[PDB]
């Protein structure tokens, strides 16, 4: 291993050029670029023999280039909405090398296209403290963080208990919830849970943290509005 | 009596593509294979041969796959390699029965031999271009369909074959008695023996005082009987045309000039 | 699609595709991540074993099976099942939908209970429910389906939060899902 | 393009005016298979005219043959033309009964 692929996540505005990174170290003369809808089929939409061989597959408006065996770079001349998907790289073993038949993947890029940049904002993070009539009844207390009003819905939560990233007890939201399943560019709400014991939380000395990365503009892009540019960054609530 | 099975694979580019076959038993078409069919039609009531229905049903839906599949990886040969369009191959595969059977299975590139199938891989051809040569390194590791190839050239040919000359082994004895007429061609007077409508295909023919006589080819007709032209160049009497043919039972034709 | 057990259940998936094939393999996929090749089974191949996983090929009737033995909330993900049609590398890979397959906590002590709580710097609490309970989206009212545990493990529980900024009880949240009978309302 | 097509006209029964016949167009030795072929009746092509089955010899060059059932007569004057990208001119050879 491995394939490699930035960025993980990238929201832009309609009509720009995008290139999406692919990188590969373990000599695969053979590469496939996939366009696929969240838990959908996948569509090879380019792939390559190795270098100098730039294939069209099955599949929209892109290119790719093929000057070395190790990179294989996506672009897209334009964006339009319906460049609103994942995209896939992969690549297969050598003959003579490994079994061929196989086809081994990178992480992906997470692409969403809006209308207007102006529809991107950050996560509102808020912490719920346990109840007590779960403290009497279960001896234990369940902490409940809210991440509300972000969109695009790049984003990865996590918790941390006195400085330490905490796992057990820790149950995510599969997806970020639509605020509005009408509006076209809705903003997402993801919810989390840390639950430990109901003396534990009692403790005042302890901290607990929710904490939400974000993903949406870079230094890169234009920005007018009064308000703090959504770029990405860390956003954060507490509670003793 | 050896089976040819033909190919013809027209590649006008990589939108437009033709496959067409045909089946030869020695000097006869048994089947014809039509790009606008699913199937491979049989012209002989004995076509099939011995094989069963559930046989020439397997062997019909190989060739299906095998259609599909040659065309597909032409395409990606053109890309990988990578060659210019309009391609055309040409596959010659069969085989040939001995009271020890032979087999073929001969691939040309434009007109020109490229590959054969020797053993249990493909090589290449002598007048071969660097590139067929790679391309071979990339159909051998198809080890499935190598031993398919095998298997059909070893195994099923030499069977279908055996099966072809029992089952049709009236028509291939049958005789046809060609009729003969004389003419006078364009003068150098050149004196022409037209023979016509014999069968099977081997034939005599000669201008008797035997004389410096020019036999043209052997063309065919549309029934499956074929034409002959023998034409003697003379100065303008006791000239005459010979016909040795075995649907003439010793009985010679002879036609006085 | 969609698929929901229980830890320690087996799991059984389906795919069935339409050409000749050479070989058909199953991935899976998580959140954020890229696809992982599980397994290869080839043509002649009718059955093969790999850690807790089996996948079975019956050429015949053009389809495969993969079997999960003891699931196990790491084996949370989509499933998809690919087909290779050729023995070289001019082969074309073919990817089917793909399954979520969703492994829930074995609750043997379930207590259903919705506790409320304040906003700390107003969010209802559906928890201690068992993993066989499935939440349901509100009408501009807020209701989260059960969520999922991660694998890196020691509190093992079912929850699904309900909030509103409204004064107007979460002892009317989650009636409009199928709750418990017995769920208990401080 | 390398092999040029080879052009022969015969009928196949002895010439008889006014009495039905086939008219035989043979065409071999060309390369590649694309090829265009007219029978000609006073240098007008002819309609229903059949074919058979493209093929080739162990040289891989094709060969065919085109047929068409005719009436010769006296006057009518029938012959083959054949247009190959080994021509720069379609090639007519005229069908001499009397050849
Ligand atoms: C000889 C037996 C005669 C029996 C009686 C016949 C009577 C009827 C005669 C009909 C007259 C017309 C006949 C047509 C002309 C002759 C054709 C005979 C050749 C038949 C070959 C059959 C090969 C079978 C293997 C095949 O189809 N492979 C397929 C699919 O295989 C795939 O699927 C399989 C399962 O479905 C396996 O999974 C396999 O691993 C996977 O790769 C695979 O795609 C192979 O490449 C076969 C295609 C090319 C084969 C010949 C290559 C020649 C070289 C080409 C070079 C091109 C260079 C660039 C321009
Ligand atoms: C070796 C190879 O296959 N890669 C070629 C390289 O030779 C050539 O310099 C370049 C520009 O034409 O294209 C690529
Ligand atoms: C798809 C395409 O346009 N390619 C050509 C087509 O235009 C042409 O009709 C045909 C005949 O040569 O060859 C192919
Ligand atoms: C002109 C021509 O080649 N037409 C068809 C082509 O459309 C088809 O893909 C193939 C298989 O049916 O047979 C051929
Ligand atoms: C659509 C279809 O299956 N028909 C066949 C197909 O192999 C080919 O791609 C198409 C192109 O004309 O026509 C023929
Ligand atoms: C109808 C209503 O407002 N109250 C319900 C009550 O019936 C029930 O005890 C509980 C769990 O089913 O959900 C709440
Ligand atoms: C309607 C309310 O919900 C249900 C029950 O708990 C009681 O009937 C209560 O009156």
């Amino acid at each position: 291993a491995d394939i490699y692929q930035t960025p993980r996540y990238l929201v832009i505005g309609t009509g720009k050029k995008i290139t999406l990174e692919c990188s590969q170290t373990m000599g695969h003369d053979k590469m496939y670029w996939y366009q696929q809808d969240p838990g959908m089929e996948l569509h090879l939409i380019h792939y390559s023999y190795g270098v100098n061989s730039t294939e069209k597959g099955d599949l929209s408006e892109s290119t790719v280039s093929r000057i070395r065996t190790e990179h294989f770079p996506l672009t897209l001349e334009s964006a339009r909405p319906s460049h609103t998907s994942q995209y896939l790289c992969a690549s297969s073993e050598n003959s003579g090398t490994g079994r061929i038949y196989e086809q081994y993947f990178g992480p992906g890029t997470r692409l969403t296209v809006t209308e207007d940049l102006k529809n991107v904002f950050p996560p509102e993070v808020a912490v719920f403290e346990p109840s007590e009539a779960e403290i009497s009844h279960t001896q234990k207390a369940t902490l409940v963080c809210l991440a509300t009003g972000f969109y695009p819905d790049h984003v990865e939560l996590s918790w941390w208990v006195n400085g330490k990233e905490v796992h057990s007890g820790v149950c995510t939201d599969p997806q970020p919830l639509k605020e509005q399943p009408a509006l076209n560019d809705s903003r997402y709400a993801l919810s989390s849970r840390l639950r430990v014991s109901a003396t534990f939380w009692q403790n005042p000395r302890n901290h607990f943290r929710c904490q939400v990365q974000f993903y949406g503009l870079s230094e890169n892009d234009e920005w007018t509005q009064d308000r703090a540019k959504p770029v990405t960054q860390i956003v954060s609530a507490e509670a003793w | 009596f050896p089976l040819r099975c033909l190919q013809i694979s027209s590649f006008a580019n990589s939108s437009w593509t033709r496959t067409d076959g045909l089946a030869w038993l020695g000097e006869l078409q048994t089947h014809s294979w039509s790009n606008d069919s699913d199937t491979v039609r049989s012209l002989k009531p004995w076509s099939q041969g011995t094989f069963s229905d559930q046989q020439w049903e397997t062997l019909q839906h190989i060739f299906r796959v095998y259609r599909s599949s040659f065309t597909r990886d032409v395409k990606e040969f053109a890309k990988m390699l990578r060659l210019s369009y309009p391609l055309e191959l040409q596959v010659s595969a069969g085989c040939e029965v001995h009271p020890a059977s032979n087999n073929f299975f001969h691939v040309a590139f434009q007109g020109k031999d490229i590959l054969s199938f020797q053993g249990t891989s493909w090589e290449p051809t002598q007048e071969a271009p660097l590139w067929v040569n790679l391309a071979i390194q990339v159909l051998n590791q198809d080890k499935w369909t190598r031993e398919t190839v095998q298997w059909l050239l070893n195994g099923t040919c030499p069977q279908f074959v055996s099966g072809l000359l029992e089952s049709g082994k009236s028509e291939l004895k049958k005789q046809v008695k060609p009729k003969a007429w004389l003419s006078r061609g364009p003068s150098p007077l050149l004196l022409v023996c037209h023979v016509s409508g014999f069968y099977p295909k081997p034939v005599w023919v000669k201008w008797m005082r035997q004389q410096g006589t020019q036999p043209g080819d052997i063309l065919p007709n549309a029934d499956e009987t074929w034409y002959l032209r023998a034409t003697l160049d003379v100065v303008a009497a006791g000239l005459s045309c010979r016909v040795k043919h075995s649907s003439l039972e010793g009985q010679d034709i002879v036609l006085y000039w | 699609q969609a698929l929901s057990i229980q830890e320690g259940e087996n799991a059984t998936m389906n795919c069935s595709y339409k050409t000749s094939i050479n070989n058909l393999q199953w991935y899976r996929q998580n959140s954020g991540r890229g696809l992982v090749h599980l397994i290869l089974i080839r043509s002649n191949e009718r059955e093969k074993h790999s850690g807790r996983l089996r996948v079975t090929l019956d050429t015949s009737k053009k389809s495969s099976s993969l079997l999960i033995t003891a699931s196990r909330a790491a084996d949370t993900a989509s499933y998809f099942c690919a087909t290779y049609d050729r023995g070289s590398t001019l082969g074309r890979l073919y990817f089917g939908r793909g399954t979520q397959l969703t492994v829930w906590p074995d609750i043997q002590n379930p207590d259903p209970a919705v506790y409320q709580l304040r906003d700390s710097k107003s969010v209802c609490l559906f928890t201690d429910f068992d993993s066989q309970t499935n939440v349901s989206q509100s009408k501009d009212v807020y209701i989260t389906d059960k969520c999922v545990l991660d694998m890196r493990m020691d509190f093992k529980s079912n929850s699904a939060v309900a909030w509103s900024n409204k004064s107007d009880a979460c002892a009317n949240a989650f009636n409009n899902s199928i709750i418990p009978e017995d769920t208990f309302f401080p | 393009i390398q092999r040029t097509p080879k052009i022969q006209v015969y009928s196949r029964h002895p010439a008889e005016n006014g009495k039905s016949n086939f008219l035989n167009c043979y065409v071999s030795g060309f390369h590649p298979s694309d090829i265009e072929v007219d029978l000609l009746k006073n240098g007008e092509r002819i309609e229903k005219v059949e074919h058979s089955d493209l093929s080739f010899s162990k040289d891989w060059s094709f060969y065919l043959l085109y047929y068409t059932e005719f009436t010769p007569t006296e006057k009518d004057e029938y012959a083959c033309r054949v247009n190959h990208v080994t021509l720069s001119q379609p090639k007519i050879v005229k069908w001499d009964r009397d050849m």
